[PDB]
């Protein structure tokens, strides 16, 4: 979990 | 504006 | 969100759109495993609405996305309506949603985990941009 | 509500100084953060306010409440999550 | 209600108290016939809630009240959650009401009904009393 | 919330006059009432506003949502029954 | 319906 | 102090 496959971008 |  | 910003589709893959039975989206919710999707109290979900999955934009017909139905609605029986306290209600999934790039769960704290004041986090969601 | 999914980074505030706006409407099992420039508005309840805690992506908040105007200078306060966890995990283990 | 008073018991008889499985009372609704409940669609209602009526005080045991379990929960999809418009949902009961001295339903108006500004109307709940 | 069952009688209002409190918040499937020195508050939501009709009281507001603090000088807003009783008689036949 | 048993004293 |  808390793993995404895309990345966020902040 | 608070609901009841 | 006010004065927010634009995601990346499909980085917060754990963001769901709790829509009517019309498509009006009207609150979000985190999935918490492929069954379990957790939400506002306040909400009022009935079993009537529909948790969408892996949505980025509302207004697309291209996207694959994935519209499940609600078995159970679980209210905290400590939700205090007049307070607006203990605001969680978990929803059980009639339909498991199918995990991939765009869809997948957050991760949940310990009881006893410790998030200072100060620290900086981020919040998701569709609604309004301005009032 | 806009099309597309939308996101902002904000600080968590103390219960103490939360009650500096909202007084003693500030409950145990909620938790502030904003009051930063940004603002949850109406739609986005019942959504994620994460922190990152070795990592991974872990659930802190629920969007709740906050001003009736989204006011950006108001924090705006999530159900805490710690505090509702227990309630989680018996839920998840007798359904 | 602020400043109201007391009510002659069972003197509104449609009147029904929500409330959940722990027996706090968290919204009113109305009986309008024996199998139906109006109430707020913000009152977020769900199977697992109760609908108490013939009751007049909370506090006693020995009233003779009548606890009824609901079927299914009929949110109005035209309800606006974020404008908090078409407020409105109707429960229907598993277990019918049993119509009495006390218990009884309320009139229903028609889509063409006037009632005019000025009007002297009544109010009933176990609401706050202070604020 | 008090144990015992509380009512008030209460002036309704023009949805127009209404306005001057609320603003654009006052939609057509809502109608107010008080603002005479009572009101609704926390506890009474979804319970009735009832006006005689012909010697019977009929069922013209659903307790909506008002003022934060149930300030008796602004008006209670009720959902609108009359804009609202189709969908009450098509679900009940239909069911 | 909107006729109680028990008289509403206002 | 509005739901959201």
């Amino acid at each position: 979990c808390g793993v995404p496959a895309i990345q966020p971008v902040l | 504006p608070g609901a009841y | 969100i006010v004065n927010g910003e634009e995601a990346v589709p499909g980085s917060w893959p754990w963001q769901v759109s709790l829509q009517d039975k019309t498509g009006f989206h009207f609150c979000g919710g985190s999935l918490i495993n492929e069954n379990w999707v957790v939400t506002a109290a306040h909400c009022g979900v009935t079993t009537s609405d529909v948790v969408v999955a892996g949505e980025f934009d509302q207004g697309s017909s291209s996207e694959k996305i994935q519209k499940l139905k609600i078995a159970k609605v679980f209210k905290n029986s400590k939700y205090n309506s007049l307070t607006i306290n203990n605001d969680i209600t978990l929803l059980k999934l009639s339909t498991a949603a199918s995990f991939s790039q765009t869809v997948s769960a957050v991760c949940l704290p310990s009881a006893s985990d410790d998030f200072a004041a100060g620290t900086t986090c981020v919040t998701t969601g569709w609604g309004l941009t301005r009032y | 509500t806009p099309d597309r999914l939308q996101q902002a980074s904000l600080p968590l505030l103390s219960n103490t100084n939360c009650k500096k706006y909202w007084g003693t409407k500030i409950k145990d099992a909620m938790i502030c953060a904003g009051a930063s420039g940004v603002s949850s508005c109406m739609g986005d309840s019942g959504g994620p306010l994460v922190c990152k805690k070795n990592g991974a992506w872990t659930l802190v908040g629920i969007v709740s409440w906050g001003s009736s105007t989204c006011s950006t200078s108001t924090p705006g306060v999530y159900a805490r999550v710690t505090a509702l966890v227990n309630w989680v995990q018996q839920t998840l283990a007798a359904n």
